[PDB]
């Protein structure tokens, strides 16, 4: 698991982060095993597999697209009307689908970052600098129908293209929580 | 199920000297405890096995002792022993202890202190009377002190309560009470508590009245 | 070992019998310019307790003076008692 | 350093029930298996009661065997014997005790201060307290006859206890239904009867206080 | 994993005292993966093995264990101690073992004076089934289903002698390291200390 | 540890009805008992493995008719048919021809090595049933005995405890 | 025969002209490497005697 | 796990792979012994987007045996009293 | 590292080299990082060599983002004393640069 | 059967004055105990035959000074000379040097096999002296332990008893 959300009204663009600190506490953060997983090696370089699923009501369009950092994006973990436009969102690359014909991806996410490798467990100004890698946000359309809820999950696993270093304490039992 | 008995019952002995007490068992023992009841407290660690004891106890005692027979040999005795020891076994279902051996100091033969008393007034109200011959700072606790009750010997109603020896001056202190009621109380004059000293030859005779004053 | 009873030194054999026939006989110098190795060491140890002894430059004093010979048992208690 | 301070006890009729505790601390009870010693008035020890570390193997003798119960709870760390049927050869001292293990034997390391549970039903009696005055020398044995009160628990204080030099407190006697006991001071002449020398006999069971004064008749 | 598995990580605490009885049991310790009860109180924290985190990830597990007892003495203390091995399960009466009753069990004898601490103890595989399970998921005992293949008693062979210008305390760290260790069946569980 | 060791002593009698369960016991349970020398090596050591070697020896007199049944059952009599306990590795009696069987079989059970303290359920469960009724006319005597060797194959021990 | 090695005691380490000879000494553990990197970005020499 | 939904294939044929820390699970035993030493999976569905204007919805689940498993020791087969169906 | 304990004192120290900070480490886990133990009995001079680990390659010293090596020193075992023991010990790090690389000369201080 | 067995403790005090005798034991009835495994092979087994190895370990503190003695006796100590006790295969104590040593002696005994239920004599006794008084000054501990660790070496098992 990774996270989850939800929707509210027409055109709600969503944008999540992907932070591998473990002082983000979960929903906004790592959640159980991710959480973990990531503060048991210092460095990490290469992709990951992202998995989401579809479901609740009918009808609706979306699409989902890629952000890497240092760039102009959305508001993190926050639910709003989208600022950016469909010139900037298309030319980074993205894929269209709907929610009736299939109501699941599974998609790579790659290696888009200008520094070495990112870490985990920091403290300070670097925490919030040197670890991210990646963000994955959807923008939905044709909402809504007849009352119904529509949630989306994300899930993450790791790719046979990244490599670990440094083998690091694990996490103490006051860290490994669940959502 | 089986007794275990101890042979000393009552000892008094000098600072200085060996003492040596025995639990004898009835049976075969492999390895027989022993306990320090000091009075007014519980006993703790104090020997086990044999010959193995405790972390706090004094390097100054021995033990020994094979099959039936076992005895703790004191080397040194002190001031700080006047305690009762028991002694256990560890091999059947009902585990029994020991006898009990008051070991006391033995010190020099010291008077006794007599300070005899009427009952109270408020007694005599109450219907009662509680003829009480104090007694106090002697050696030995081993006094036979019988009633001269007007030239009679009574030795009903003798309440005898008592203290152990006084840990700072080595004395011993006895109370000497004659429970009366207040017409048999109101029948004799003569009230005499008198002692049996191992020195007094002559016994020490303190009495009062109930007629005077 | 038939047991399995291991340790990390070598138990030697202790208290070898009958080490010396007692005939006085030869069978130069004893001690001498080559050091005394046996003039100290170390008892608690029976595998350094085996070392010579010596502590003089010593030489032989030489063959015995009877034919018969009276240190075994065979030849000493053989006259009765 | 280690307290297996009990708790409980107190005044049950023959025929009723109690529930003993001793508590525990400076370490972990959950390994070493406790113990129940019954210190009867006589100087009689009794071994009896003993539990294990878990709630299974009991080890009981031939006297208590369908009498009394002993329980354990190695998260609260602290005893439970609970007792029914009770009659007078059960009218004694307690004490939880810890067993530790031995080569061949089992051992006892330390014990706790005691609970009082008489099994005897007369009424609760409150002591009542009698001066003791003389019909000299420069050393006079004062005294009050603290009479009649069943419940053993009690005290006799003089001036706040500060006259602990001589306070020859004597044990209580049991005497027609009633522990019985003369409690007495030793007071100086120069003190005695020019200052006060009050006996301050407190109860705490029946929850009373007594003060009385020696004054000469 | 092996990386962070085999490496001795301090899993529990023990002195040994010198006021102390001849065979007197110190800490039982349920031989397990699952083993640690350390924690800290600046900052807010429970101290976990590194062994402990790969193993409760998993539903059942499969391997040998490594114990190393460190001790930290003066060169002047002595005395011996007793490394028994009692099998079972983790819940029987383990605390009425006599001491020539712990002899018939497979064990280890080592002299605390010395130049070197550290007695690396290895755990055999003393079970009935061959794959052990990750019972602390449940919360409710069952017969059958284990999670320690026996249990550690640290006995008090001899007692502790010591010169005056030292204290009466030798105290025995409990490192954790393991060795032909397996594990499958994934699962996630966030264990709870272990208070013995 | 390997002996033929006699763990039960019953009597087939004439007034058993067909079908009737002679014998029901645990083979392992009875093995392990004070009386014996597989006792001794089975108290040190808790795991154990091992093959089951039956021998029953009955003693009819010839003026008798009647047969039995003798299978090796694992676990339990749950909801096997009585009828079709020849699949089973059985040996049968007869009061006209033999009165000696055996009966090898293997370990079956859900593990591999075996505990004494709390077992899950019985390895291996004995069964005699009445495989014919025991008829006799005026005078033939109405008792015929039953004894059943039983004894271990191919042990291991491993893991020794401190504990009895 | 079976001998355990210890630790050596004397040691002469240090740097040019800092020289340090120690008493209770221990072995100096040593992991990993110098890393290079080959995507350079510093396309000039480093810092050194001849060019500054 | 897997996901779907209901209108797209609504079946599914999945394995059911060997999650078993013991070494063979047993189907006819008594005590304590047949609710642990029988079992060997679990499959369990939670849904969600319930419900729509009133209609049934029922799931059913068939079982196969595959070519990865083996059998030991024949037993005689159950009698006439327990052959029964839903 | 070396320090200087009396041996009529008892006790151990942990030496280990920490990357970036001990946000969430183990105190008990710290012996997977390479460390290095002290005792009152045996030795008093240990030597830890570790490579540059580092989100990136070159270092700024004017503003960093974090501290790339943290060396950590916690009390292994408590020292304890008697009467007449001393009751302090020293400690002192001796630490040094290797394989060191120079680019970018700057014109500023 | 051939493993290590502590069969005493005892603790040597610095009161014993010289040539008192610190343990006096029989090792051979000490292994005959419940506690132990080789009760689980002497049990149906009544004959014994077998050699005898001893390592004894003491642990002073290094301010003490005074040493022991470690001999194994035949019988009985009946009138052995105590200053003479060297010839026999022992091993001596120190406070300066070492703390460990073993002896490894055969069974020396009038016959071949041994009997449990009823022994003429013990076979071996093994005797531990005060070689040197243990003195102290002040502040330095007054005792230090004292462990005998036995074990048997080729032993044979003979003539089965049915009786324990």
């Amino acid at each position: 698991f990774l996270c989850t959300f939800t929707f509210n009204s027409n055109n709600k663009e969503y944008t999540f982060p992907i932070t591998l600190s473990s002082t983000s506490n979960p929903p906004h953060g790592l959640p159980s095993t991710l959480r973990w997983f990531f503060n048991l090696f210092q460095l990490y370089r290469g992709p990951l597999d992202l998995t989401i699923i579809i479901t609740g009501a009918t009808d609706v369009d979306g699409m989902a697209w890629f952000t890497p950092v240092g760039l102009a994006v959305d508001t993190p973990w926050v639910e709003k009307e989208s600022a950016l436009q469909i010139d900037y969102k298309t030319a980074l690359g993205a894929v269209r689908f709907n929610t009736r014909r299939t109501g699941n991806i599974q998609i790579r996410l790659p290696w888009y970052s200008y520094l070495y490798a990112v870490s985990g467990a920091l403290d300070g100004l670097g925490d919030k600098t040197d670890s991210t890698f990646g963000l994955v946000s959807i923008q939905i359309a044709n909402y809504n129908h007849s009352d119904e809820y529509l949630s989306f999950s994300c899930y993450l696993s790791v790719t046979e293209q990244s490599e670990f270093y440094f083998p690091r304490a694990p996490l103490n039992s006051n860290a490994m929580l669940s959502t | 199920d089986i007794v275990l008995t101890q042979s000393p019952a009552i000892m008094s002995a000098s600072p200085g000297e060996k003492v040596t007490m025995t639990c004898s068992a009835t049976s075969g023992l492999s390895y027989i405890h022993w306990y320090q009841q000091k009075s007014g407290t519980s006993p703790k660690r104090w020997i086990y096995d044999t010959s193995k004891l405790a972390f706090g106890a004094p390097a100054r005692f021995s033990g020994s002792g094979s099959g039936t027979s076992y005895s703790l040999t004191i080397s040194s005795m002190e001031a700080e022993d006047a305690a009762t020891y028991y002694c256990q076994q560890w091999d059947v279902n009902p585990y029994t202890f020991g006898g009990g051996t008051k070991l006391e100091i033995k010190r020099a033969d010291a008077a006794p202190t007599v300070s005899i008393f009427p009952p109270s007034s408020e007694q005599l109200t109450s219907g009662g009377a509680s003829v009480v011959c104090f007694l106090n700072n002697f050696y030995p606790k081993d006094i036979n002190v019988k009633w001269k009750i007007d030239g009679s010997e009574r030795q009903n109603g003798v309440l005898n309560s008592w203290t152990d020896q006084d840990s700072k001056d080595s004395t011993y202190s006895m109370s000497s009470t004659l429970t009366l009621t207040k017409d048999e109380y109101e029948r004799h004059n003569s009230y005499t508590c008198e002692a049996t000293h191992k020195t007094s030859t002559s016994p020490i005779v303190k009495s009062f009245n109930r007629n005077e004053c | 070992d038939d047991s399995g009873g291991f340790s990390t030194t070598v138990s030697t054999e202790q208290n070898v019998p009958d080490p010396q026939v007692g005939i006085t006989t030869m069978r130069m110098d004893v001690s001498g310019v080559q050091a005394p190795v046996g003039a100290i060491t170390t008892i608690e140890d029976p595998v350094l307790a085996k070392k010579v002894p010596e502590t003089f430059p010593e030489l032989k004093p030489g063959e015995s003076r009877h034919t018969s010979d009276h240190m075994s048992i065979y030849k000493f208690m053989g006259r009765s008692h | 350093e280690v307290k297996l301070v009990e708790s409980g006890g107190g005044l049950v009729k023959p025929g009723g029930s109690l529930k003993l505790s001793c508590a525990a601390s400076a370490f972990t009870i959950t390994t070493y298996g406790m113990s129940w010693v019954r210190q009867t008035p006589e100087k009689r020890l009794e071994w009896v009661a003993t539990i294990t570390a878990g709630g299974s193997y009991t080890y009981y003798p031939d006297s208590v065997k369908g009498r009394f119960t002993i329980s354990r709870d190695n998260a609260k760390n602290t005893l439970y014997l609970q007792m029914s049927s009770l009659r007078s050869g059960d009218t004694a001292m307690y004490y939880c005790a810890r067993k530790v293990t031995s080569v061949a034997e089992y051992y006892f390391d330390y014990w706790g201060q005691g609970t009082t549970l008489t099994v005897s039903s007369p009424k609760t009696t409150p002591p009542s307290v009698y001066p003791l005055a003389p019909a000299a020398a420069s050393m006079v044995t004062l005294g009050c006859l603290v009479k009649g009160y069943f419940p053993e628990p009690v005290t006799v204080t003089w001036n706040s206890g500060s006259l602990s030099s001589g306070v020859h407190t004597f044990p209580a006697v049991l005497q027609s239904d009633l522990y019985t006991l003369s409690s007495s001071v030793t007071v100086p002449s120069s003190t005695w009867p020019s200052e006060t020398v009050t006996c301050n006999v407190a109860h705490p069971a029946s929850s009373t206080k007594v003060d009385k004064k020696i004054v000469p008749r | 994993f092996t990386t962070w598995t085999s490496i001795p990580t301090l899993a529990a605490q023990f002195p040994f005292n010198a006021s102390d009885s001849v065979g007197q049991q110190i800490k039982v310790i349920p031989v397990d993966p699952y083993f640690f009860q350390m924690t800290n109180t600046n900052p807010d924290q429970k101290c976990i093995t590194a062994l402990a985190s790969i193993c409760q990830m998993f539903c059942f597990w499969r391997g040998d264990l490594v114990f190393d007892f460190q001790v930290f003495p003066t060169k002047y203390h002595s005395g011996r101690l007793l490394f028994c091995f009692v099998p079972g399960n983790e819940l029987i009466d383990v605390t009425g073992i006599t001491l020539k009753q712990a002899t018939t069990a497979p064990c280890a004898v080592m002299d605390i004076a010395g130049v070197q601490s550290t007695l690396r103890f290895r755990v055999p595989w003393i079970s009935d089934t061959p794959y052990r399970v990750n019972r602390y998921t449940k919360e409710a005992h069952q017969k059958g289903e284990y999670t320690a293949i026996g249990k550690l008693i640290v006995y008090c062979y001899n007692r502790l002698t010591s010169p005056s210008n030292v204290a009466h305390h030798v105290r025995v760290n409990v490192y954790l390291s393991a060795i032909n260790l397996e594990c499958f069946a994934p699962l996630y569980h966030a264990m709870d200390v272990t208070t013995q | 540890g390997e002996k033929f060791f006699l763990i039960h002593s019953a009597r087939w009698l004439t007034t058993h009805a067909l079908f009737h369960e002679v014998a029901k016991l645990d083979v392992v349970k009875l093995l392990y008992n004070e009386q014996f020398a597989v006792q001794g090596l089975l108290r040190y050591h808790t795991y154990a493995r091992f093959g089951i070697e039956i021998q029953v020896q009955i003693n009819p007199t010839p003026f008798q008719q009647g047969g039995l049944i003798c299978a090796m059952v694992p676990g339990d009599q749950s909801y096997g048919s009585i009828a079709s306990l020849t699949v089973y590795p059985h040996g049968l009696l007869n009061c006209n021809i033999n009165n000696v069987v055996r009966i090898k079989v293997p370990f079956i059970y859900t593990r591999g090595a075996y505990h004494f303290k709390d077992p899950q359920y019985p390895v291996w469960e004995l069964t005699i049933r009445v495989w014919s009724e025991l008829n006799i006319g005026t005078g033939t005597s109405a008792y015929t005995s039953l004894n059943v060797l039983a004894r271990f194959t191919d042990l291991e021990l491993h893991g020794l405890t401190p504990l009895s | 025969e079976q001998m355990i090695q210890s630790v050596d005691r004397t040691a002469v380490t240090g740097a040019s002209y800092f020289t340090s000879v120690d008493q209770s000494s221990v072995h100096t553990a040593e992991v990993g490497s110098h890393q290079i990197e080959p995507l350079k970005t510093s396309v000039d020499k480093p810092g050194s005697k001849k060019t500054q």
